[PDB]
């Protein structure tokens, strides 16, 4: 059971950018998903979760009117969608989910991407 | 969310950290989770839903509930326990709040 | 108006044995024995362990001709089919095992 | 053995994927499955306890198994084989009949969870719901998402639907 | 170079189980050695769609 | 421990000689015993795998455990002899547990089995019979071999039955 | 695991200090606490046969671990740590795992009895008391201490407080 | 458990004889009772069987109305009785029954005899 | 019931025997049974119910019910698995057909 | 769990005694105390016993009337009390209960106090 | 309450004490118990409930009820067994009378 990420670089301020998770090992429609950053100094600050069924997504105070997650199940995918980024949202970005014995457990996240460098700079 | 900016723990010994809420009670229905990350690697889970420990976490990692927050104890810290600790705690199901990590050092 | 009861099932091929029942196919599994070793001699406890190519622990010992090819301290000692290089003059070499026991594992 | 797992229940759901064990409704409103989240999480931290007992208490300890005789020390060679042999069969057997406890002791907790999961919601329904057999409850009053909310919590208000199921029974 | 606490004479073994299948001479805190072929451990339910 | 054998049913059967678990019926065309054919081939199933588990787990392999040495070797021979009884206790305790664990499960899941019978027959009749308490049902309905085969075989019609049976309630 | 102890009934009683498993009656004559001995005595020879069973199948030896050699002997030393290690390693292992299993079954062992008495207790009083769901019965039909005596017993006489339950029922 | 056969020999062709098999070990009231024949070359033949209350007796095509099985619970002994003997029924001649555990089985035949030889020539 | 006359193996191979009626299909309820038999001894039962091995039988005999014909696997077969092997086929409770014998030969 | 007698000696025949018996390791509220005598040269005679609850007390016949039994469970006391005392009560007296696995066992006394001597004597 | 006044064993051997009353049967309800003294120590719990032994009661002790009277049967008579052994048989649950005492000797 494996998440890698990818979609990360470089991106203007101001701009948009599209990351995406690819799970192994396991299904997506038998998992949620959660998108949670951390600064390069600084803590973990959680962005947003996909439910199991896909119906219901949460996002937090600072990714509420930007930020849209979805997912795929049939390519076993799930998306982060980053619009008007500022400067603020340089960080290095995470999937994370919780599964124990081949099930979901929604408020765990033990499963953990490597995780992807978002820089975003005007110069 | 709030935690203790660092602590410091000596070989063999045990220690506590705290997470508790701003403006309110830390109780089982928020699931207090908590997180070791070394700064070049991917968080891990150690503790969940307060008490339950995932399988390949060393028995020396507690959780529990006291007054009103959470605690997490480490009794017979070894040199590889020198981190970074989260928690998190929950609102509703899929709603999820960090706190400000605690830099726990081995001396 | 309907309540059912039920349980989860997937499309696992796992399987388990019981000793009631073999071959009994589950939705998840942990396996308690490993069979894959990495084909790779390496480090024990930190310290590389003392490789004789040619030689053997006689050999090295009495310092033969064909070892000057060859650490102040070691985890084991690893030799080789064809460590044929030792006593090079015939005679015997007494309590060689217990030598070759005493100088397994140097600090 | 209980007799719900591969019994009164005769089989699992693919469609749910929210936990092991839970409920499936159908209303008026829609049908739908839902887990149970507590059995489910306490089924999950004891299989983890059962895992945890398993791994973590063989206490093992630095060694050097092989050892080197020369050919006047043969019986010693042989003592050594038969300890070797003796550990490796003891192990072996221990193993083996270890493994094949725990797995029907796990099985018989998942049907037992089941089961218990059953008898508390037709404790808690009594005689305003029919036992078809199959592991359902229909209900002899029509209630909505709050009431099979309620059953799945565990607060059903028998005495409220009392009189509406009288009339239909 | 590596770091192993389990060596045998074809390769290093990752001492987080409890049994081995390897090899039976060993150097370090070794899993124990047993003479079998699968040896898995039941944690979910059985599969019956 | 489920209270069938040594519980609510007090006793055992010796004419029923054709199984292990079964039926004793009585009609107006004569009274029998049926035993049950799946219930008792699946126990001999499990059974048969369980002591085939207890024997052939045990993996021999060839063994000289005699050794001989001289008088000047004591400290050897009392090394031996320390192997020797070290063996010898480990697998007499393991020995005398597992039989005595695996009495415990055997009896058991007879016990289960019958219980398990019994609650199948209990469910399909519902209020169409009465429990007299011992492990029988009367029926409220007059029915043949005909109707007694279906319940044994577990095709039994409750609606076809119900109205007749609701009369004599 | 059966869904008594820490289940349907939800805690143990303090009061109750003649027994392990018992009866709580409340009739106008009063309120009070029975053990039922039977079970108990029961239980209490069970878990003392499975102590005696841990305890008394050791069947030790006299011997003297400690042995004496010189610097030229490390070999042979080895040999006898190893023999050592692996002793200490199989009794921790066994040791730790039988305690483990057997605190479990005897836990279910308790949960069995609790819920057999409960059942036992349920098919004797049958539809003449009201099932609250706590583990307790409101009886339909005012009886005495005579009653419950033979409710504790085995001796109910249902025929006799039918009728007298069907009114109020 | 054991079963031993007796009675068999050389019999004229046309003739009759009467193969006796014993049971030692368990009651033949709790048990089945099967006849098979096999020819010296050739494979294994079902003649019949008698079931364990001894109601229902079930023959095989070349057998029936030739040959009859009884069984005495009471001596623990099954009898098959030849009345038709012809040139064909020289064989190898088994007793044999389904116990597992203790009880019976009708499908299966675990439990055999050492069988008994008839011959049937006119030589 | 068909059999095949005769097949062959090699030691430490596997083999697969077949039944099969001649006018219809093999289910469960027939109950198929595998016989081993020895020129000089009465016959030995191997499996029963298409699953069932009894106590004492050695675990490379397995059963199964492929497509429409009953089937006798042995996996790492020896040289004391040289023998005839007779299939039986139930029609009711004590009805039953033998099938011809199928003569195996380890090599 | 143990008991332990005190309050014997020298008496008066005629006169009276009091004997307490202490517990520890157990309450009082849960369990039953009996009380016995063993003469110096013959065997054990029961003298009476007091209930889990203390509302039932049975003596027997050579006590009945004389010997009283009290038992005060917050001190996690029991005291016997004898009147009218004869040269035939020179004896060892002991208070028994019976434990088992934490419960009362009213027909078992396996719980025994070392004793007390009691020696009534007009010299 | 009636016991004999003494019996003899031999080391190894098997003996069966006899408790009786004077004027009735003995059964289950009376719940004969048995008592094993040394002269300076307080009794011992052997035998409760006809047939139960106390954890820590060697297992040669057994008892049960034999016509109209309760035994206790000593099999494997050692040296330690040389003591004397009473008999208690209950009328109701608290009233309880016990015979005189059975000096058992070893020889």
């Amino acid at each position: 059971e494996k998440l890698v990420e990818s979609g990360g670089g470089l991106v203007q301020p101001g701009g948009s950018l599209r990351l995406s998770c690819v799970g192994s090992g396991f299904t997506f429609s038998s998992t949620y998903i959660g998108w949670v950053r951390q600064a390069p100094g600084g803590g973990l600050e959680w962005l947003g979760s996909i439910s199991v069924n896909g119906d219901i997504t949460d996002y937090a105070e600072s990714a509420e009117g930007r930020f849209t997650i979805s997912k795929d199940n049939s390519q076993n995918m799930a998306w982060l969608q980053m619009n008007s980024l500022r400067t603020e949202d340089t960080a290095r970005y995470y999937c994370a989910t919780g599964r124990f014995f081949g099930i979901v457990v929604t408020y765990a996240m033990n499963l953990w991407g490597p995780g992807v460098e978002v820089v975003v700079s005007s110069a | 969310v709030i935690q203790e900016p660092a602590m410091s723990v000596s070989p063999g010994g045990t220690v506590t950290l705290t997470c508790a809420f701003r403006s309110g009670s830390v109780t089982t229905s928020n699931y207090p989770s908590w997180f070791q990350q070394t700064p070049g690697q991917p968080p891990r889970l150690l503790i969940y839903n307060t008490n339950s420990r995932p399988t390949g976490v060393p028995s020396r990692f507690s959780g529990r509930i006291s007054g009103n927050k959470a605690a997490l104890t480490i009794t017979g810290a070894q040199t590889e326990d020198e981190a970074d600790y989260f928690c998190a705690l929950y609102k509703t199901a899929l709603n999820v709040r960090f706190g400000g990590g605690t830099h726990l050092t081995v001396l | 108006d309907t309540l059912c009861i039920g349980y989860h099932a997937n499309n696992s091929t796992d399987t388990v044995d019981t000793v009631l029942e073999k071959n009994v196919t589950v939705t998840h599994s942990v396996n308690l024995l490993e069979d894959k070793h990495n084909g790779k001699l390496c480090k024990l406890r930190g310290v590389a362990p003392l490789h004789l190519g040619k030689c053997n622990i006689a050999g090295w010992i009495l310092g033969n001709p064909e070892c000057e090819s060859l650490a102040r301290s070691w985890s084991y000692i690893v030799e080789t089919s064809n460590s044929d290089n030792g006593t090079c003059y015939p005679g015997d070499f007494i309590n060689y095992e217990e030598l070759r026991e005493q100088l397994s594992s140097v600090s | 053995l209980f007799g719900a797992i591969a019994g009164f229940i005769e089989g699992g759901w693919t469609g749910m994927v929210d936990g092991w064990y839970g409920y499936h409704h159908q209303n008026e409103q829609g049908s739908g499955y839902a887990a149970d989240l507590k059995s489910t999480q306490n089924a999950i931290d004891k299989i983890t306890n059962k895992v945890n007992s398993v791994i973590e208490k063989m206490n093992t300890q630095f060694t050097a198994v092989g050892k080197e005789f020369n050919h006047l020390e043969k019986r010693i060679e042989n003592l050594n084989k038969k300890v070797d042999d003796g550990f490796l069969d003891i192990w072996t057997y221990n193993a083996e009949l270890l493994v094949l406890l725990e797995n029907e002791r796990t099985l018989d907790y998942h049907d037992s969870n089941v089961k218990n999961l059953y008898e508390k919601v037709r404790n808690q329904l009594k005689n305003n719901a029919k036992e078809i057999g199959n592991g359902c409850f229909e209900f002899y009053h029509k209630c909505d998402n709050t009431c099979m909310e309620s059953v799945k919590n565990g607060t059903y208000d028998y005495p409220k639907y009392s009189e509406e199921a009288k009339l239909n029974r | 170079d590596c770091n192993t606490t389990c060596q045998t004479p074809e390769g290093a073994i990752n001492t987080s189980l409890p049994f081995q299948n390897v090899h039976p001479i060993t150097i370090g805190k070794c899993p124990k050695y047993v003479k079998s072929t699968k040896l898995r451990l039941a944690t979910g339910l059985r599969n019956v769609p």
